[PDB]
């Protein structure tokens, strides 16, 4: 016999709970689930196998190439808290499996076939160690933080946007006046909806000439530079562009993409395009629910957020913990670190399951966003601190005297409490008497107050970590 | 003309703006001082007033050459910034003072 | 008070249990399942309403518009057999809501946001009713069925195509000779695996040259047409681009490109350009289990499936059933219709929620691949009958004699079914004496059926329907 | 300056106005008020007194808020607007008073 | 195509059809339509005014400027070159085009109303 | 020389041959033939023998057919094809007949 | 018609043709045979004898295969290849054996 062929089983090849990882390695933590009989080494090892250079039988042409060297190597499996039936495999994948530059190609060996398998009821990726040679392949964010902050010239304080509604339905000579009268009351930012790319009841480009037309006219009366991220998410790459590039012709500092919903392959496009174009990109995170909100299943979010800042983006959604949408605070404190910071040791009270060095990559502006009012205010600055950009969507245009009313109120609402923070006051326990102080004197923070008095959003985490 | 942060809130006393410098000292961060006669969104390079206050150990310092600076400049809006070399970058811009015109 | 500012409850407003919907309304059935203490009506109304024009709070600006005729409508809640925690939600929504071609649009509706409230503790897109007046918007598959069959000049049997293992780590000039020695042995196809994009140890135009070389010198030797889905995957869309050029260039016949780690702004752009040039176009699902493995959240591949075909392609992995990935068979059998035909009845028997017509949009090839053998090949003819493509990867390379005995052992078995078949036998009763009988007088099918006799995947399913 | 629609008629008495405000709450439009002081034709957009007056019911609330927002803002064009949600556009735009500078 | 040419039919007239909703939307439709053009314009609750120059053939690019300017400052909303003013030896196209504009811009800033001319 | 579907099985006896033809008869599908000594795969349009029996009724037609074919064409490759107009595309297309020199 | 590596020196006898074998399993390196009637330089991939010899241990192994490959294939270009699966590529390829009509 020429060499052996039929099925082996993958752990003989696959699992090597001796080795240890190189730096230059990629590492994956799965939370997997085994089918009753398959041990959970042999399912951690068909994993390892079919998500870098095996299938399910002997095959000769393993001998034309060293196996040794590009075989990942699933090096430890461990038992879940609390639940006998689910393991974390930890697994190695060595660098040169990997395109430069592609979190496309990335995806589609770590996740490509291997969520599908009868042998695995269940996988979750919960964690990835991207080491520093190849992150030094990508971009990184068009422009980060700091920069971002400079080309605003905004210090201080987290910066205040704003989702237009109704969601669809609106003229674009509506959409016009209702992000005027947000910008020009103090909001900072305005947005399309993620869902608003173009359509009957308003095509994009009398869009973007409206809306930029009230742009342009609340910076001058108010004195402070705006925006409103235009969205350029669009059915091709030539829609996408041409978009992109009327909002360039136009002034616009900020464009958005639903970068999930447009896809890894345009997004990495797009925020090239936003570095050479110096156009500040940001991203919503459209379609990231269906992936990451069951603890049993999927992608957590926290390493599509290491993606995302691998390829590139300004701004990202990342919860708001106490509003309408999902997020859990331990895990959300932890990703908002991956997000921002350079270093961010492993914590296992955070779902952080490897050290993350940056190597300098920029930090990204997290974006808490959906279902928050002025009574959040205090603790959506606990949360996150000056580097975040709060969107208020309903909680502006659904201010009882409108939107630039709203606006003020969440604006006055901010600088209060980042004021009474910097004075030394703990805004936590604080943050109500902070919040009535300024209704005092700012009768819009008053009445938005009034409006959404007791308004609370508290729910049983879905998505929680293990206990 | 609004100036970005704490432009919402009514002007700061001396006192208001003193905690903002023992706020920016707290930290580690310097405190500096610029202003201008041309304040509006195209301007990013406001006057320095000397050169941010490496040195500078107290608020106090700080204040004395805030109302060195108003005395000066009169006519002029007055900020006062604090500023990390580590992020490089300003972690805090507001404006302490603002001319008869505003 | 100029409006009634303040929360209200989304079934006031995005819950009609006696609204009619339109033959042009999108309708979705999502598997919803409330948190304790919600109505069923009102999550219900919740992904209704954020999933088309409604926030969290009332906003003035509604009144600019004529909410009535935008609004998305829940319009019936069922319970689901066996389970009294979840429900179906049928959700109508008005046909100008969505930018004509735009699956990215499409989906940042309908899954953008809704999967993560914290009032929904889990939700799943089961199906949708796509009307015909949203599908003349759309390409649909850049060749299809018919004409690919005539592009190929094979017609009455299942077309037999192979992945290249190992999966990564093979030089270009040995994925020629491998590519070579199975395409001269018998099968129609070869393949690039799913993550061969382009590498250190194997870039993509050496891969691409040596490749072609391969495909013409099989062709001209067997005199049969021959295709290698070239993999143009890619980090950006110029990269993707480039690569389906060059395979134009070489004269292949054919592509293939991830079109779910790649995404659906890039798709669209590849399917329209596979239209414009005369390239077939192969899709393949990476990434897809990590949406659709799950019953109670996620999305079912059946919808993926009609948003593939819209945006076209020539083939798309559908499953084996009996290989070593999961594939339900009724729920299989059902989405293999809708990807075929051009009218599909509603049976809940096999999944499928509602009536479909395609309105003359060409069929797409179903693709069966992965654990695969030559005694799996009477039921894969049964299930899926001639209009299919059978894919041996380790069933081809991992022949004890090499890929071309592999190859050869492959189409023999095919062949044998088919004539079998078209003889009036019943293949599923007699398919292990029909491999037999071609074991007598081919040597390489009968070394093949030694290799993986009793080889087989049966594995409790964990996607099934509702019982 | 002109300013569009019955800007070449003689200005309107209020009863005149009046009876423009009535006609668009005849046909279930809803009445506005804007105004400004740079009204040429780079400008899309007037200020909102108030918001548009979802509720009116009768043309003298409407006539009563003219009067507050010409009492508030003497130096500017007014102009009453009419709107339909349905079109989904404004049906009507005149101006009702012009500044003395005018 | 072919059918109005038929010996076996005498005379035919196309006086309707039925459009599909599922063909409608394989097309375009206005540019931008009465609403996005009311808005374009900032006009609203009177028809619009236009004028087509006279006499159709024969001016000059600076003569069909002075008389475009004289009707456009006068309250109509727009003027227009004749259908059959393209380019021609008595009046080139861009010449045309640059004295009208002039005439356009003009005309809007002296009356402050948004005016067009159709090219 | 590899002829497309069947190829890859031994030559098929006229008693398989006919097991085709009734296949494509028994299906409401439309018996054909089509002969050409150029086979190879730049070749799309075998010369039709006739044109397809849309009138067949039995699978002893199509066979005597295909005798006479070949007796004709003894030097050629025969394929029968079946055909359905529905979908419009041929059914079923294999090689009953190689010439001597294969 | 020169064959690359070896072309320019006088045919190998079937020892020297071992010794270069020999060479090839005691550097680790796989031997292999491959062989074909079209030898220019349009064609990458000769045709393989069965496959590379990942279990042969001697050079004599080898030298029957050859001398099978030759009898089954007397009018073909043989050569003999040795391969390193570590840089992934053949470390020598050299003709063994010429067809009478070279
Ligand atoms: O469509 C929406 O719901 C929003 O516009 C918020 O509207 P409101 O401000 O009126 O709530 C945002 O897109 C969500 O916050 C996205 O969720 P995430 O930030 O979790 O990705
Ligand atoms: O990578 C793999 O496993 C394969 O190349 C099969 O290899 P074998 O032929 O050697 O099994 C295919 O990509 C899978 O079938 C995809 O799964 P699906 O078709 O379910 O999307
Ligand atoms: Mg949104
Ligand atoms: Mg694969
Ligand atoms: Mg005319």
């Amino acid at each position: 016999a020429a060499y052996e062929a039929g099925v082996k089983e993958y752990r003989q090849t696959y699992y090597d709970p001796d080795y240890t990882p190189k730096d230059t390695d990629i590492l994956a933590a799965f939370r997997i689930t085994p089918q009753p009989g398959v041990p959970p080494e042999e399912a951690a090892a068909a994993v390892a196998a079919e998500s870098s250079t095996g299938t399910w039988t002997t095959v000769w042409s393993d001998l034309l190439t060293d196996l040794d060297r590009y075989k990942a190597r699933c090096y430890r499996i461990e038992p879940v808290p609390g639940n006998d039936n689910q393991y974390i495999a930890y697994i190695a994948y060595p660098l040169d499996l990997f395109e430069e530059g592609s979190i496309v190609n990335l995806m589609s060996s770590i996740v490509g076939n291997v969520f599908g398998f009868k042998a695995v009821r269940a996988l979750r990726l919960e964690d990835m160690r991207i080491p520093v040679a190849y992150l030094k392949t990508f971009q990184g964010p068009p422009h980060g933080i700091q920069v971002e902050r400079d080309r605003l010239n905004k210090y201080g304080r987290p910066l205040l946007g704003c989702t237009i509604k109704p969601k669809l339905g609106l003229s674009a000579k509506n959409y016009g006046r209702v992000v005027y009268e947000c910008l020009r009351g103090g909001l900072d930012f305005t947005k399309d909806d993620e869902n608003i790319n173009s359509q009957p009841f308003m095509r994009w480009r009398d869009r973007f000439l409206f809306v930029m037309e009230a742009v342009h006219k609340a910076e001058a009366e108010t004195g402070e530079r705006k925006g409103h991220y235009l969205n350029v998410t669009a059915p091709t790459m030539e829609e996408m562009y041409k978009r992109a590039e009327f909002a360039k012709e136009l002034g616009s500092r900020i464009i958005m993409v639903d970068f999930l919903t447009a896809g890894f392959t345009a997004f990495t496009s797009l925020s090239k395009w936003c570095r050479e174009n110096g156009m500040l990109l940001h991203l919503h995170r459209a379609m990231h629910a269906v992936i990451d909100r069951q603890p049993n299943h999927g992608i957590h979010f926290r390493v599509l957020a290491k993606w995302l800042r691998m390829v590139g983006g300004d701004h990202i959604h990342t919860g708001t913990v106490v509003g309408k949408l999902e997020g859990d605070r331990a895990s959300t404190l932890g990703f908002v670190d991956l997000l921002r910071e350079n270093y961010i040791p492993a914590d296992p009270s955070r779902g952080i399951y490897f050290d993350q060095d940056w190597a300098s990559m920029p930090g990204v502006f997290p974006v808490a966003s959906g279902g928050i009012h002025v009574w959040h205010m205090p603790e959506l600055v606990t949360i996150f601190g000056d580097d975040a950009v709060l969107q208020f969507g309903g909680g502006t245009l659904g201010h009882p005297w409108g939107n630039a009313a709203g606006a003020t109120a969440n604006r006055v609402a901010l600088e209060a409490v980042v004021q009474a923070r910097n004075e030394g006051r703990d805004i936590l326990a604080e943050g109500r008497e902070i919040l009535k102080e300024a209704a005092r004197w700012s009768p819009e923070l008053r009445a938005a107050m009034e409006t959404w008095k007791d308004i609370k959003f508290e729910f049983e985490t879905v998505d929680t970590l293990d206990v | 003309m609004h100036t970005e942060t704490f432009s919402y809130l009514p002007p700061l006393t001396d006192e208001e703006i003193k905690k903002q410098v023992e706020y920016i000292l707290k930290n580690g961060w310097i405190p500096g001082i610029e202003y201008t006669d041309e304040p509006g969104p195209h301007n990013s390079y406001w006057s320095f007033w000397k050169l941010p206050f490496f040195n500078a150990e107290t608020a106090e310092e700080v204040m004395e050459e805030l109302e060195a600076c108003r005395e000066a400049n009169p006519d002029c809006y007055i900020k006062i910034t604090g500023y990390d070399n580590i992020r490089q970058g300003q972690v805090l811009s507001f404006v302490a003072y603002r001319p008869h015109h505003h």
